[PDB]
RNA sequence: CUGCCGAAGUUUCCGGAUAGCAGAAACUCAGAUCAGUUUUAUGAGUAUGUAAAAUGAGAGUUUCUAGUGGGCCAUUUUUGGUAAGCAGAACUGGCGAUGCGGGAUGAACCGAACGUGAGGUUAAGGUGCCGGAAUGUACGCUC
RNA sequence: GCAGAUCUUGGUGGAAGUAGC
RNA sequence: GCGAAACCACAGCCUGGGGAACGGGCCAGG
RNA sequence: GAAACGGAAGUGUUUUAUUGACUUGUCCAUGAAAUUCCAUGUGCGGAAUCGAAUCCAUUGCAUACGACUUUA
């Protein structure tokens, strides 16, 4: 069961490259004249539960593994029996001191980390 | 003018199931449709289209309307096949299908025998 | 170690079985065939046997220096060039470990990987030429008695202008 | 069939519509097309005909009277020329009166969909290009109209010089025991 | 030089497409020579390339590729469908390709 | 933000009570019924109606509870017409809440009604070029 | 939870170094 | 030298057609 | 090294004189491989130079200004 997506651009909200005060994030459209809301030819896509992906590959990285945000070494114990299913994602506001003891402990358990060179160096 | 539309007029069958077998006309049915016959048994008696057909210049005496029997006898005894052949039309027909039929080992000693040819290249100065 | 740690998601029973290459009737031993790709393309060698699914061909190697190969029967044209007498060379030799490439063992120490102190190279042994000159020797005498095939073989086949490979025959 | 990096057609008798059909779909095939003796294009039709075509067109842009700027317009319109990809295949067509010295020497094919012998009904009326160009602004019609007899002379000298030449290979080919030893191959 | 070209000439014609839509997925190949629906059969399934030039002397050569195969015919004309690795650019459109022997059922 | 359901756009009296369309709840009910359907024959006047056959679908409800209370394109039947067009009724469906292929382009013409894709095959239209597809076959008219 | 309210407040444009003094 | 304001959805060559203006914005052309 | 011909846009058609080679014309002897089944001078930026043009001595011949024409 290899990852498809169905898709893999974003749905931008209509006219959001024109004006810099509208966002890109999507907005339904509500206007009835609209030819997006009457989705005609040539105008921009919109989310259709069609478009979602497979269960059994939702939420995979590419390399098949999902995410599992850790802040300590207790978040990667926990992926002791899950480690060819999970990868660990370290937070972003995990300091430099606990990601050293993180990344050593995710090492010997066989946990992937998306993150394991961020904010330190190497030294051999 | 050398070929008109004629009866025993030969012609040879271009288009359709048949081409490039010959044929002799033995009756006009129309100014569109001709009716052909051919001593070989592997051509019926048929009405062909005077678009499917390219006219000959050979012309052999028949009666109109012959049947196929005798047809093959006055073939034979005017000595069409070879006749045909005897002209530069047929070899020139006859030698593009033997070269059509020649495979990879034919083609490549035909160009072994057309260098040696070639090399002759004698000259009277 | 042992006691499976996963759902461990055995595969189904799969009911597709092995079952012997149909290879073309056209591609018979002793049939002088044209190599379409590879660094051999457009020579023309002699197929000695049929592996299960590649052909064991060569060129003798004293004609167009092909040496004994295997072809994927894909990527050849049998031409229906006079066939040559093979049922005398003995072909039971050439099988698919004889073709194989040699396993990575790679006796090293972690001394010479550093500096590139190890030059292997496995140039070819002396018992595969004394098997291509034997087969040479077999059969050179077949292609010498039939005319215009000798140095056939050695020709390259191409494609010049007006050339319709869909018209033309081999 | 087959394509050429260059294809020089000689434009005698060949219909304007069903060359430029031709031509125009080959240029967008991407390739290069020559077209000589623009001059002598047929279209169907009297004199008359396409003369009022032709007013009609004055009373309408650029007035172009040149044969060949002729055909290069009935070409550009049968061609996306809006478009990059047809301003692009409108370039690869050279059409010239006559046969210039660089074409001369070269070998001009036809194109049998488009010639008028085996297009027209016999005895219907047509009109050449080069005439109707002639008096509707074309000047240069005497003077191309002359010069070609001298490109046929030398032409037509060239084609002596080389049958005499190949007459020796000839009478050479049956003259070698080779030729018809092995000629069961059909050569 | 007439002792290469184990392949034959081909041209891009165009993708698929109706009056107004275009599928770049599926290319229209003329190959030279044939010239009707039953000599294409012959050509299917064949290996086909864009072969093509760029700046960069990437893996240490001028020279990149587009490989794709022979599908089906398209019409009555001898053109084919061919289906490429990746979708051939719009610019080659009237540009060669190359339709190789292999895979060979001869 | 996504998903699901989904109108009416008008009878009747007369701003509404309605009805009707669309949902919720409380039911019972295949050994039973229902139907923009066709029938059998005779009743009445080919149509029309009848009770009981074919086909399809399980159906009947009771209560309350949102939204609407127009038009346009017109076709057809049709009345008056009146220089002639045209106007007046009903009927019929569609648009109105509907994107898509075609029609050179197109709000009402021909096809077809929509989750995201791969492959195949078509409809209406088409296959000289623009433009994907026979400068196809056969028989005729016209310059 | 904003794109609209000839929305409120603030900031900043093209007009324009133009009309002009 | 000093120095505005009104105004501002956005670009901006024409001939025809796009039925509800179609036009500037579509279609076919120059 | 060449001479002729080629004007329509000749820019190429020959004639060669030789000087060297491959000569597939043909017959032999060597070498081909573990790629052991497809993947395939030119441009820029600087200078020392040589000419030319403009401004320039200019001029009204031109002239809102541009820009133009003559002469140092």
């Amino acid at each position: 069961v290899n990852i498809i997506k169905k898709r893999t651009k974003p749905f931008k909200r209509h006219q959001s490259d024109r004006f810099k005060r509208v966002g890109e994030s999507w907005r339904k459209p509500r206007g009835i004249d609209s030819c997006v809301r009457r989705r005609f030819r040539g105008t921009i896509s919109m989310p259709k539960i069609g478009y979602g992906n497979n269960k059994k590959t939702r939420y995979c990285m590419p390399n098949g593994l999902k995410a599992f945000l850790v802040r300590n070494v207790s978040d990667v114990e926990l992926l002791l029996m899950h480690n060819k299913t999970y990868a660990a994602e370290i937070a972003g506001n995990v300091s430099a001191r606990k990601r050293v003891e993180i990344v050593e402990k995710a090492r010997a358990l066989g946990v992937k980390v998306t993150n394991a060179g961020a904010k330190v160096r190497s030294q051999e | 003018f050398k070929r008109y539309v004629e009866v025993g007029r030969v012609v040879l069958v271009t288009k359709g199931e048949y081409t490039g077998k010959l044929a002799v006309i033995v009756d006009i049915v129309d100014h569109k449709r001709a009716l052909i016959d051919s001593p070989c048994s592997e051509f019926p008696r048929q009405v062909i289209r005077y678009g499917s057909v390219v006219l000959t210049h050979i012309v052999m005496k028949l009666p109109r309307g012959a049947r196929s029997g005798i047809v093959a006898k006055k073939w034979k005894a005017q000595d069409v096949c070879n006749k045909w052949a005897s002209s530069a039309w047929a070899k020139k027909l006859e030698a593009k299908k033997v070269r059509s039929q020649l495979n990879d080992f034919d083609r490549f000693a035909v160009m072994r025998l057309k260098k040696q040819r070639r090399e002759q290249v004698n000259v009277a100065v | 170690k042992y006691y499976p740690a996963y759902r461990e998601n055995v595969p189904k029973k799969a009911r597709k079985a092995v079952r012997p290459t149909k290879l073309r009737a056209s591609l018979a031993p002793g049939t002088v065939c044209i190599l379409l790709a590879g660094r051999f393309r457009g020579k023309r060698v002699v197929v000695l046997s049929q592996l299960e699914d590649t052909l064991v061909v060569t060129g003798p190697y004293k004609v167009n220096g092909v040496p004994i190969r295997r072809v994927n029967h894909r990527y050849v044209i049998a031409t229906s060039a006079p066939k040559i007498d093979v049922s005398g060379v003995s072909v039971e030799k050439f099988t698919k470990a004889y073709f194989a490439k040699q396993k990575r063992s790679g006796p090293v120490k972690k001394d010479e990987a550093f500096f590139a102190e190890n030059a292997p190279k496995n140039a070819l042994p002396a018992e595969r030429i004394a098997d291509q000159k034997a087969v040479d020797a077999k059969l050179l005498p077949a292609i010498k008695a039939i005319p215009n095939m000798k140095e056939y073989l050695a020709a390259s086949f191409a494609l010049s202008n007006g050339d319709r490979p869909h018209l033309m025959k081999f | 069939s087959e394509f050429q990096k260059v294809v020089v057609i000689d434009a005698k008798g060949h219909l304007l519509g069903r060359l430029a059909s031709v031509v125009a779909k080959q240029l967008l095939g991407g390739q290069k097309v020559v077209v000589v003796r623009c001059e002598e294009l047929n279209i169907s039709g009297h004199f008359f005909r396409n003369k009022l075509k032709y007013l009609a067109y004055l009373r309408k842009a650029f007035h172009f009277r040149a044969p060949s700027r002729i055909f290069q317009k009935a070409v550009r319109g049968m061609l996306p020329h809006k478009t990059a990809r047809g301003q692009a295949a409108l370039e690869h067509l050279q059409a010239v009166e006559g046969i210039p010295p660089p074409f001369d020497k070269q070998k001009r094919v036809v194109v049998p969909a488009a010639l008028r012998v085996l297009r027209l009904k016999p005895g219907r009326k047509y009109c050449t290009v080069g005439r109707l160009s002639s008096e509707v602004g074309w000047k240069y019609n005497d003077i191309v109209a002359k010069l070609e007899e001298r490109r046929k002379v030398k032409s037509a000298a060239f084609y002596q010089a080389k049958l005499a030449k190949q007459k020796k290979i000839a009478s050479a080919k049956e003259a070698s025991p080779v030729n018809q030893k092995l000629s069961q191959f059909g050569y | 030089a007439q002792g290469h070209r184990l392949y034959v000439k081909a041209k891009h014609l165009s993708f698929q497409r109706s009056k107004h839509v275009i599928h770049p997925g599926t290319s229209i190949v003329k190959i030279e020579g044939c010239d009707s629906k039953e000599e294409a059969q012959f050509y299917l399934g064949k290996r086909v390339c864009y072969v093509y030039k760029s700046s960069k002397a990437v893996r240490g050569s001028k020279i990149r590729v587009i490989w794709g195969t022979i599908a089906r015919p398209h019409g009555n004309s001898g053109a084919v469908r061919a289906r490429f690795v990746h979708n051939l650019p719009a610019k080659t459109f009237g540009s060669s390709l190359r339709v190789m022997l292999y895979p060979s059922n001869i």
